[PDB]
């Protein structure tokens, strides 16, 4: 069986052509798979696929290092669109693709970045789901003696956005664990660190849900610009600089979908005879 | 030919100005493929036939881009007729890829499928029925490069 080997922005992905190829998966084989020692080592095995849809071009599925599917909004979205362009398996640069619970159209641009449709930024707590008397821009958490002034919404999964002065001295390491898994968050949250450079431009750090901080959390930039931008203190495109590479996110508020736009990378093409 | 027990036979792909490919629903039921025919006692000729004949094209107003140099596939245990000899087991295919070069009001459909529809390029390997799929994937693969080239 021929795979690839791609990430975006260090979310690295085991990626399957089973459009050209006839490919079977288990929970345990997929296991197997994505131990980093004794596998090919990846966070998440992409399956790329026919369309069921006469008018889509593929559809795809994601399955998670422990063998079960994830259900999230353009998650694997930049690699699968660079993958079948690279592979042959289309020319378009307009990629029409359903997935486990949507429908969606990729544009890979011209500098080989992919723009990402995440939907609408809900900000209604009962979705995050977050314990609130109601919606408000800015919310205050007690976390111990500590004080937190934060924003709160939902890209599909729970944010919570704290606005800091230097993401290089924020204590990603000791609040992040505090509020990620708060009382008020009865499904955890994300929790961002931005620090505000212009209304054009963010750094950010996000403690991720039941993982902690890696290089780099897509939803969880999206997050931050929502928030930001609802707050007043950013531009309708912004710029964000993760630790592991810069994505840019355009929204023009409620009633609009926003965008994500970042890069995709190939790394290596593996064979393995299952 | 007719074997080995396989049935010598010819499959169209007919491709799109857009990259889309024709399918076809078959007759009095709700399956749907690619034309395909049998092979009289060349692999061109039975083509042209199966075309003339259930489509309704002729040499004018297609052309054809690419071919395959034989894809079996056998038949489903329960659906071998033993009692007709000889014994037919499955298929032996040489499939065309063609390229519509007038217009969809020219596809007439009788003659002699039913209905038929434009549709985007891989959606056909996973739609067949079981059995063919194997096959559907080879040649949709194969066929692919020249496609896009459009």
């Amino acid at each position: 069986m021929q795979f690839s080997k791609m990430h975006g922005l260090g979310n690295d992905f085991m990626v399957v052509d089973a459009v050209t190829q006839n490919v079977f998966f288990s929970p345990e084989l997929i296991r197997r798979l994505a131990d980093r020692h004794l596998g090919v080592g990846f966070d998440q095995l992409l399956v790329v696929e026919p369309p069921y849809d006469p008018e889509l071009d593929f559809h795809y599925r994601i399955f998670n290092a422990d063998g079960s599917e994830v259900a999230q909004c353009g998650n694997g979205a930049r690699c699968f669109a660079r993958f079948v362009r690279l592979k042959g398996l289309t020319n378009k640069r307009d990629i029409r693709v359903s997935t486990a619970n949507g429908r969606m159209v990729l544009t890979v641009t011209d500098d080989d970045l992919v723009r990402v449709n995440m939907g609408e930024p809900n900000f209604e707590p009962s979705a995050v789901p977050f314990r609130a008397n109601k919606a408000e821009k800015t919310y205050i958490m007690r976390a111990a003696e500590q004080t937190i002034l934060c924003g709160v919404v939902s890209m599909g999964n729970p944010h919570c956005v704290i606005q800091v002065d230097d993401v290089d001295t924020a204590a990603v390491e000791t609040l992040g664990p505090v509020l990620e898994s708060h009382e008020r968050f009865p499904e955890r949250a994300n929790i961002g660190f931005m620090q505000v450079v212009k209304r054009e431009h963010i750094r950010l750090r996000v403690y991720e849900r039941g993982a902690g901080e890696t290089q780099a959390c897509g939803s969880g930039a999206c997050a931050a610009v929502a928030v930001g931008i609802q707050q007043g203190l950013l531009a309708e495109e912004v710029r964000v600089e993760l630790p592991g590479g810069r994505l840019d996110i355009a929204w023009k508020g409620p009633g609009h979908p926003l965008y994500m736009t970042g890069p995709a990378v190939h790394v290596y093409d593996g064979f393995i005879h299952l | 030919m007719i074997d080995d027990g396989y049935r010598p036979n010819v499959g169209i792909v007919i491709s799109n100005r857009q990259g889309q490919v024709m399918w076809a629903r078959r007759f009095g039921q709700h399956s749907w493929q690619f034309p395909q025919g049998g092979i009289n006692p060349s692999a061109e000729q039975a083509m042209y036939r199966e075309l003339f004949e259930e489509v309704g094209l002729s040499r004018k107003d297609v052309r054809i881009l690419a071919s395959t140099r034989w894809l079996r596939y056998k038949l489903p245990k329960r659906l071998v007729r033993w009692d007709t000899k000889p014994v037919c087991i499955g298929q032996k295919q040489k499939w065309f890829l063609l390229q519509l070069v007038s217009g969809d009001a020219e596809i007439n459909m009788q003659t002699s499928f039913d209905g038929w529809r434009w549709v985007s390029y891989w959606y056909p390997v996973r739609q067949v029925v079981s059995f063919k799929r194997d096959v559907y994937r080879r040649v949709m693969k194969e066929f692919a490069s020249v496609v896009m080239s459009l």
